[PDB]
């Protein structure tokens, strides 16, 4: 009927199968082991081989190379390596079944059902909705009955990420401020009725004196929205929450400090800060974690017009500070000035904001790990340890006064929204946000280098990666335990 | 996204 | 020790050539201690040493290359394995055929700041008369355009037999350092520390507040970081992940390409290129390009070449010796 | 022992195999047909499927989709479509055997042994020589004894192209003027002893008053070479020859009108005009075509130095005309001014020059067909018809006086080496060459858009394509018959 | 190769 | 020093 993804490790005397693979070989009376031998060189990790008609039920059987059985935490790479081996291997195996146009697959748990489910649900995702020319939708299920809640924990974690990838990948004319708030809203309520959504309009934002955010949204005719999500997971309702904040620019053209044409279409994903944190709240609520979490996301477009922000303008943040808006394409800073002052209202335990903030983070680490600026090494350590697990790596960046300085010397105002130099572009923008944060446990995750995948993360196809939504979910899980 |  | 580095760096490249640099360091090291030996190795030695990647960069100029080799014999036993330092010594980086823009290319006279920093710290270790053995290695050449310069696309062979496709002639530090880093394994080191004004991307990154250090040794990371607290001349870690190796390993003609396909993680890809030439377990690459200059940021330094991080390096050796 | 590439067409009642495939199925008693059915959806053209252990001798059997059996000349695409179906399909099949690390393969003739051999020898080529990390060298042979000289005609045509791809792909520090002349020289003598090579030095070029070519070579310390090849294939030695001319810049940095750093490494292939025409003479001689052919190629590098060409300089061509060298990166024009006057010395029947001349040809057609400028519609027609056959397409471009004009108005001189405008960049450069040509049968093939392959020509991997060497060989074959 |  |  269907397909079957099966694993095997690198040599012992004979490279060894997963116990599911060994079982299946016994079931077809040694025929898998035999056809593997006839097919030639052994399967190294991530690689694939397909075998036809070994069993009446699995006419296509894909054997995937899982590398070393005992691969664990790598000190150099800072991740569990086995989990990463398995994500890439069952992603590759699953896409081979899909190219065979087979609608269903049974996936080998590979000794870690959670990492097996993450490779298949992440590796098979595309965002197909607007092409009439689509791939067969395959349905991936666990090959077995034994480790079920781990496999479904993987399905949970990976679907939390794929929500983010879909929120990001959708063209900005469909994923506007209102549309984004409405999809997150429904996704949060289906996850738990211990939720409340507030899709706050322009009049509220005005009443909230969020003039820095309003200054950015004015150039467009698309209405701003301030999204506020609550997941009431603690037994006591009066437990202080963990707050998440995210940049929600649904399209960044730069405005009057207009962007170059080349590849500005990827700016439809400049709400990836709001996608990532909102997907993790949806997944925390699905996981029904015993914690209270608020989700905050300013959503607007940044367009040029006869009423847009002009370079040089001084706008007042909620907290009374004035910002000189020297460059209109440093709008995340602005939107986040106001949303971060608002987070202190909730009396948080932790404030975590995420944002596709600077191209300089991309030049920096950009691609291999998201940069996290934190005044809390406790919080740094928490995110970093969750990162080992998920494999969706995080790397620390300096939150030194030296950078504050380059943003504090300012002609008309209290803070300038851009530094005098090109140097340390992501550290200066981090210094701008700290100006709007008094909290002792604050992390700023600059997600701009991890916005996209090409080939680097094996189990993700080309397009918006939804990174780092799983490191964020893992952090909340561990924080709740 | 500014550039650099 | 730092002001030596600032003077080696600040001097116009027409005065601070390969020969001149080796000669000032040489005298500064001998005045510090007679437990020293200097070798200002000429082109013929470098040729004999099969350092074709370094030679490929020096050929476009008529200014002669020099491979500087410094020894400070500070241990009681002469057979103690040394700590080796390596440093980029481009006395002027014009980019060559992948020529640089005119604006402010005068600061490229300080592209030997990798060789200045590590050599000043050996001079200061010897002055401090630290009870350790240290070798100082610095390839010194200019990178000029000419009728015999390196051309984009050329494949050159490093000392270790690997081929490099030189896709961009302005990624020459990588090349000079490929050969000097293979040579460091000859000394049987305890530690290999190289420094270099390598990429403008390190400047966009941290660039200015701390020098970036890529190390396969968290022990070594920790040592440099703790010395940094003390000196105040801060150091910050950067990723030495296989992901970046990959972008430098996929290569059309050769084993390694001297530049990555993308702009992304510019200092991590260049770090990945150097690791290809390093088998040692205690290696740190310090990319010094964002800390090459001071304007106003470090209060006690006037405007010009900062000589960073020479004191964090001296402190590291002091503590390492105790 | 080995692998076997087998073809199949798209449906009839059951999609039908090539008679070799049908034979093999009978040989394994219907097992191929059976495993194909079990493996799912039919193979459309270019696509592949691999079947293990069907026969003791062919433990890997790759079935390749050949599309429609009766596909012929397409009026819209201007090629034989079947030949193109087969090149792509057995190239894909052969690279699947190579990924299995199998050193030998038997290839199905697919009803056209010549097109089957072209897909395998073109599709398996890489230029591996400088990496110590290489793919298994597979040896491709014909599956059968029946159509042998067609398969070897394919091996001939494709090896003629792969010579060009290797001459082009080699880093310019290894493929210098002297090196290039020396590899062509040996390749021409092994093809036939009815050959003569002249690797003419700088002193000869000086004696030949080729001041325009010499002006370009002076900026480099790498010595110029004027390569002169003769293949004496006619019964009468006094038959007027067909002459080929080719641009041989072994690296184009632009000189004083220096090029931007980005991707200037591809300029190692700016001797692709000399590679293409020289490979076709080597293949004409291997084919031992009954014609006389001279091969002419000026070989030098174009570097910046204290003695390079300066913008504004006036240099005298062999024919007495002065050229103002306004842009030093229009050096092909110059090298070719002198080599094209020299071609009239031989008293030719045809003069065909080829050159990676302008980036404007790439913006134009660039990629899909090489542009040919000819004052001879007879010659146009000949090249175009050969192009249908080889599938390596050619497209005509205007050799109108309007363009001559933009190159003839010139301040100091008779001709300016660049036009006042960006407009019709390849037609103005063609107009410059015509100034140095009095012959009635002249074609200029501007090869710059076909210098490289990425994915466009299925049976060529990524890198220098060696285009259009086979259309050129086909032209000579037909011209000789 | 000039550009355009 | 390359740029970026
Ligand atoms: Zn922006
Ligand atoms: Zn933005
Ligand atoms: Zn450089
Ligand atoms: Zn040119
Ligand atoms: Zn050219
Ligand atoms: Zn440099």
């Amino acid at each position: 009927t269907k397909g079957l993804v099966l694993g095997i490790y690198s040599k012992e005397d004979e490279p060894q199968f997963t116990s599911a693979g060994e079982n299946f070989n016994k079931l077809v009376s040694g025929k898998l082991r035999e056809i593997l031998n006839i097919s030639g060189p052994p399967l190294k990790a991530g690689k694939t081989r397909t075998f036809y008609g070994l069993h009446e039920d699995f006419p296509s059987v894909v054997v995937v190379g899982l590398g070393k059985k005992t691969a664990g935490i790598d000190e150099q790479e800072n991740w569990h390596e086995g989990k990463e081996n398995i994500r890439a291997a069952v992603a590759a195996g699953c896409r081979q079944i899909q190219d065979l146009e087979i609608p269903s697959v049974e996936v080998d748990p590979c000794g870690d059902a959670q990492a097996a489910a993450e490779g298949a649900v992440l590796g098979l995702y595309e965002y197909d909705d607007l092409k009439q020319k689509r791939k067969v939708v395959v349905s991936a299920k666990l090959h077995g009955s034994e480790d079920q809640e781990a496999w479904q924990r993987g399905v949970l974690f990976a679907s939390g990420q794929n929500l983010a990838r879909r929120l990001m990948e959708t063209p900005a004319n469909e994923m506007t401020p209102t549309k984004f708030a409405e999809i997150v809203e429904e996704n949060l309520k289906s996850a738990s009725i211990k939720t409340d959504v507030f899709i706050r309009p322009k009049s509220w934002i005005e009443e909230q004196e969020m003039g820095s955010f309003l200054s950015v949204a004015k150039g467009s005719e698309e209405p701003p929205v301030f999204l506020e999500i609550h997941y009431k997971g603690s037994p006591n309702a009066s437990e202080p929450p963990l707050v998440f904040v995210g940049k929600g620019i649904t399209f960044d053209s730069g405005g009057i400090s207009i962007k170059a044409a080349a590849n500005m279409d990827l700016m439809r994903a400049d709400m990836g800060g709001a996608a990532t944190i909102c997907s993790a709240i949806v997944s925390a609520a699905k996981l029904d974690l015993p914690i209270n979490i608020v989700g905050l996301a300013p959503l607007c477009e940044n367009m040029p017009s006869g009423k847009a922000n002009k370079p040089g303008d001084v706008v007042r943040a909620r907290n009374g500070k004035t910002i000189q808006v020297d460059n209109t394409d440093a709008e995340g800073r602005l939107i986040l000035a106001d949303a971060l002052c608002y987070a202190h209202t909730f009396n948080p335990k932790v404030i975590i904001n995420a944002a596709t903030l600077t191209g300089a983070m991309d030049i920096a680490l950009g691609s291999g790990a998201t940069g996290v600026f934190t005044n809390s090494s406790w919080l740094w350590n928490k995110l970093f340890e969750a990162s080992i697990e998920t494999g969706d790596r995080v790397w620390r960046m300096p939150l030194f006064e030296h950078y504050t300085r380059q943003v504090i010397d300012c002609q008309l105002a209290d803070v300038n929204n851009i530094g005098k130099y090109r140097s340390a572009g992501a550290c200066t923008a981090a210094a701008f946000l700290k100006e709007f944060v008094t909290h002792p446990k604050w992390a700023h995750l600059d997600i701009a280098g991890v916005m996209t995948n090409k080939d680097e993360v094996p189990y993700l196809r080309k397009g918006m990666a939804g990174r780092p939504t799983r490191t964020l979910i893992e952090f909340l899980f561990r924080f709740s335990q | 996204x500014v550039v650099d």
